[PDB]
C-alpha cells in the first residue's frame, strides 16, 4: 500500500530485457502479440525475438525453423533419443522423460554445433589459409569440429547438408564464413571421400553467417551470441521435438521396463576391497 | 389456483396478480397478469426464461451513450446508471 | 431467544471464506481496538485444507487456522457465537441453512449481494424459528468500537 | 561378421515407429527428408510426423505453428521461467538452466493443457448442460481447469485467445467441443464477470477438437493420444523456446548470484526440536 | 531503512519450518549445529532434523543410515544408473548426469518404497486377515507392489531382508506392520 501511493523504494533483482507480461496484451521485445501474428513470423520470428530478441527477416526465419527441422529427430541409436526412450520406458511422465533426454546435450553428443562454429570463427577471424589451417588441426591434434560423415561421401551427397545448402545458397546474401567452410570443405574432401561438412557444422558455420553476416549483430553482440551459447540451443530445441515423438512413441506402443541384459556389461571389479 | 401456488413457487415469483378471470361457460380466461420475478434465480430460471429482454417501466426514450457504458456493464462488471432528469439542465 | 448483547471485547468468529484482506482489516481492528485475542479464530474455505495463516497483531506474527469442517471448527473452538459469511449468492442459502444448525452460532452477518428473496425469506423464517438474528443481504457489515468490526465495514485502518 | 553374412540371431528391443536414420536419407515417420522440404510440411507437419505419426492437413499444421507461437514465454515471474532465472543466473550453462526450468511443468503450472482436455472431454462426452456440469463441480471443489484470467475479463479479450479463436472460427470446422466449451464460457461468467477460459484450458479443448473432429484419428487413437499426455507436450515445447530465451537474456546482461533476501522469509521454526 | 527501524510492514513468502541459517550458529529444526555433532547425531539424525523436523531416537538413526547403506547402486543394468552412465558417458559433468539418472525414479523404477508404503497401509488399517487380503487384492488384478524377487526365493534369503530384520528385532519396540506384512 505504500508502494502503490509510492513512498518507500525497493530495488528489484532479475533485470531481463524478454517478454513483458504485464498490461494489456503480451508483449514481446517490442512487438505487440497481434502485430505478432498479424505480420506474420513464425516460430523462427518469435525464436528471435525471444532468443536474440530481434525481428530476424522472413528467409532468416525460415531458416531458423529449417535449421530446427533437420536438427530435430537423427534416429534413436542416439545419445540423448537413447535416454529419452529409457525414462519413458520407465513410464514417469512426458516432461520429465524428455528432460531426463535433454540434459544429455553436452560437448560430446550435440556438441558439434557450439564446436564447429567456434572452431570455424576463430579460423576465419584469425585467418589461415585452409590448406595451412588443416595443417595447424594437424600439427596440434584436435580435428577440426564439424566434418565427415560415416556413410554418404560424395557422388552421394548428405541430402539435408544439400536442403540447408540450397537454402544458403539461394536465400541468404553475403555468407563468406560458408564460402571459407566450403573451402575447408573441398580441402578436408581431399584426405578422405566421406568428411564433407556435417549436418552438425554445417548448421554452426551457417547460423554464424546468419549471426554477424547478416544484421542487428555489431561484433560484439554477434561474437557474444557465439560465446554464451546460443548454438547450443539450436540443437537441444530442434532434439527436443524428437524427443517427445519418442516418448509419444514409447507410450502408444506400450513396452515394459527396459532392462539392459548383463552380457554388455562386463563387470571388471576389484578383487577384494 | 392449486397448480398456479407451484407456478407461484417453481418460477420464484414476487407478485402475481389477475384482474379479472373471465370464465363462461366455455372456460376460463384471463385477462390481466402482473407480475415481478427474482432475477438473482437465475441460476435456477435461465433455463427456464430465456432470451429475455425486460422491458422498462413506460417512460422516454434511452440515449445511445447510456445505451454504451450500460452495454459495457453487459460487456464487464460495472453497475451502472446515467438517466437524465431533465437534460436541459445545469446540474450533471 | 433473540439476544440484546451481540457483541463484546470476547466475541470470537469465523469468517467464512477466503477474504484475506478482510480479515487483515478486522484483526487490525482488534489491535487498534486494544483487544486481547483476535475476534476470529478460524477460517472456513471448503476448497483447500486445513492450514495456517499468517497474521500481524501489531507487529509480531500468529497463526489462524483455516479449517474444512464447521463441525471440527467448533470441536477445536466452542466460544465461537458470530458466523461471518463470504459466500456468493447461490452457495450461502446452503451455507446459512447449513450454519443454522451448530447451536452455538448466535447471531450471522450475511455479507452477499442478491440471496434470492423468496431463498432469504427461507432464511428469516428459520431464524425465527430457531433464534438467529440476521444482518443479511445487500450489507457492508457492521461495527461496535472497541469491541467488533464485520469484515470490510468503515474500509482501511 | 557373422550377421553381416546372417547365421546366429538377435531378437531386439526399443521398438521406436518413428524416424528411420539408416540408408541414404533421414526419413521420418514414413517420408524422405527431401519429400518433406518439398511438400513444404513445416514443424507443425514434423510434429504430425514425430508425435503422432500422421500427416496433418494444411490448416492443422498452420494452427500447431501458430499454437506454438502462443505457448511461448509467459513472463518472468511464473514459476518456471523465475527457475530458469535462478538457475541461468548461478551460471550453469544453457541446458542445465533450461532443464532445471522445464522440470516444473506439472500439474499447477501449466498442467492445465492435459487437465483442462481430460476434464471437458469427460464432461461433454458423457454429456451434461454446463448449467448442471459446474455443478456438479461445485459440488466436488476442484476448481474448473482453464478458466480464469486476472485483468483481460471480457471485451477486453485475451486476443491470443481471440486470435486462436478467430483461427478456429475460420480455417476450421467443426467446433462442437469449443461451441460446448464456449457455452461453458456463457455459463462461467454469469458467476464472475472475469472468469474467462484461459489459454492454457483453450490450446488443450481447441487440440482435442483438432483431435477427434478433424480426419486421420479414429477414436481409439484419438482417446490414447489424450490418455498417454500428448497435450502437455506443446506447453513444454511452446515454453522452452522462452526459457532459453531467458537464458540467453540472464547471460546478457550479465547477472551475478541471487539471493533472496531474508525479509521475505518468515521462518516459523520450531520452539526446540 | 525503513524497515530496520520498522514502520512500514512486509507479508513474507516462503514458510520453511526448517534450518535457521542466520545468527551465530547454523541452528536446525530445534537444534544448533554443536549440539547435533556434540549429541552425536549421524545423518539419520540430521535426516530426521530435516526431512521430519524431528528429534528421532538414537535405534531409528541407526536404522534411517542402515536404509540409505542398502539403497545404494543395485547393479549399472538397472534403469537410472543406465541413464546416469549415458549421460556421464557423453562427458557432461558430475551435476548432470547425476540428474539425469535420478530423473527416472518414478512409479515403474524404484517407486515402491512409496506404493508398498501407502497399499499395505490402507489395507491394515482398513484391516483385513492375510487369508482374505490376499483373495480381496485377487479379486482387482494391480499386483502388491513390494512382492517379487526374480531369483532369490526361498530357503535363499535376500539377506538384506535379514540385517534390517534383526536390527528391528532387537532394537525396535512394537512394530505391528511389519508383523502383518510378515504374515502376508
Amino acid at each position: 500500500w505504500a508502494r502503490e501511493l509510492g513512498l518507500i523504494r525497493k530495488p528489484a533483482s532479475f533485470m531481463t530485457s524478454i517478454c513483458d507480461e504485464r498490461g494489456q496484451e503480451l508483449i514481446y521485445a517490442g512487438m505487440p502479440i497481434t502485430e505478432v501474428f498479424k505480420e506474420e513470423m513464425g516460430i523462427g520470428g518469435v525464436l528471435g525475438l525471444l532468443w536474440f530478441q530481434k525481428r530476424l527477416p522472413k528467409y532468416s526465419c525460415q531458416f531458423i525453423e529449417m535449421c530446427l527441422m533437420v536438427t530435430a529427430d537423427h534416429g534413436p541409436a542416439v545419445s540423448g533419443a537413447h535416454n529419452t526412450i529409457i525414462c519413458a520406458r520407465a513410464g514417469k511422465d512426458l516432461v520429465s522423460s524428455l528432460t531426463s533426454g535433454l540434459l544429455t546435450i553436452g560437448d560430446r553428443f550435440g556438441g558439434a554445433l557450439d564446436a564447429a562454429a567456434k572452431m570455424f570463427s576463430k579460423a576465419f577471424d584469425s585467418g589461415i589459409i585452409p590448406m595451412e589451417f588443416v595443417n595447424k588441426m594437424k600439427k596440434e591434434g584436435k580435428l577440426i569440429m564439424g566434418i565427415g560423415h560415416r556413410v554418404k561421401s560424395i557422388n552421394n551427397p548428405d541430402m539435408r547438408v544439400q536442403i540447408l545448402k540450397d537454402y544458403v545458397r539461394q536465400h541468404f546474401p553475403a555468407t563468406p564464413l560458408l564460402d571459407y567452410a566450403l573451402e575447408v570443405e573441398k580441402i578436408t574432401t581431399s584426405k578422405k571421400p566421406n568428411l564433407i561438412l556435417n549436418v552438425d557444422g554445417l548448421i554452426g558455420v551457417a547460423f554464424v553467417d546468419m549471426l554477424r553476416n547478416c544484421g542487428s549483430f555489431t561484433r560484439e553482440e554477434a561474437d557474444e551470441y557465439i560465446d554464451i551459447g546460443a548454438l547450443n540451443g539450436i540443437f537441444v530445441l530442434g532434439r527436443s521435438m524428437g524427443f517427445i515423438g519418442h516418448y509419444l512413441d514409447q507410450k502408444r506402443l506400450k513396452q515394459g521396463l527396459y532392462r539392459h541384459p548383463w552380457d554388455d556389461i562386463s563387470y571388471v571389479l576389484p578383487e577384494h576391497m | 389456483i392449486s397448480g398456479l401456488f407451484n407456478f407461484y413457487e417453481d418460477l420464484y415469483f414476487t407478485y402475481l396478480e389477475i384482474n379479472p378471470l373471465v370464465v363462461t361457460k366455455d372456460g376460463v380466461y384471463v385477462l390481466d397478469l402482473a407480475a415481478k420475478v427474482d432475477a438473482t434465480a437465475d441460476y435456477i430460471c435461465k433455463v427456464k426464461w430465456g432470451d429475455i429482454e425486460f422491458p422498462p417501466p413506460f417512460g422516454r426514450e434511452a440515449y445511445p451513450e447510456e445505451a454504451y457504458i450500460a452495454d459495457l456493464d453487459a460487456k464487464s462488471g460495472a453497475s451502472l446508471k446515467l438517466t437524465l432528469l431533465n437534460p436541459k439542465g445545469r446540474i450533471w | 431467544g433473540k439476544s440484546t448483547t451481540l457483541f463484546s471485547r470476547h466475541t470470537k468468529a469465523i469468517v467464512w471464506g477466503m477474504q484475506t484482506r478482510a480479515v487483515q482489516g478486522m484483526l487490525d481492528f482488534d489491535y487498534v481496538c486494544s483487544r486481547d485475542e483476535p475476534s476470529v479464530a478460524a477460517m472456513v474455505y471448503p476448497f483447500t485444507g486445513d492450514h495456517k495463516q499468517k497474521f500481524y497483531w501489531g507487529h509480531k506474527e500468529i497463526l489462524i487456522p483455516v479449517f474444512k469442517n464447521m463441525a471440527d471448527a467448533m470441536r477445536k473452538h466452542p466460544e465461537v457465537d458470530v458466523l461471518i459469511n463470504f459466500a456468493s449468492l447461490r452457495s450461502a442459502y446452503d451455507s446459512t441453512m447449513e450454519t443454522m444448525n451448530y447451536a452455538q452460532i448466535r447471531t450471522i452477518a450475511i455479507i452477499a449481494e442478491g440471496i434470492p428473496e423468496a431463498l432469504t425469506r427461507k432464511l428469516i423464517k428459520k431464524a425465527d424459528q430457531k433464534g438467529v438474528t440476521i444482518i443479511g443481504p445487500a450489507t457492508v457489515g457492521g461495527i461496535k468500537p472497541g469491541c467488533f468490526k464485520i469484515g470490510n465495514t468503515g474500509g482501511m485502518l
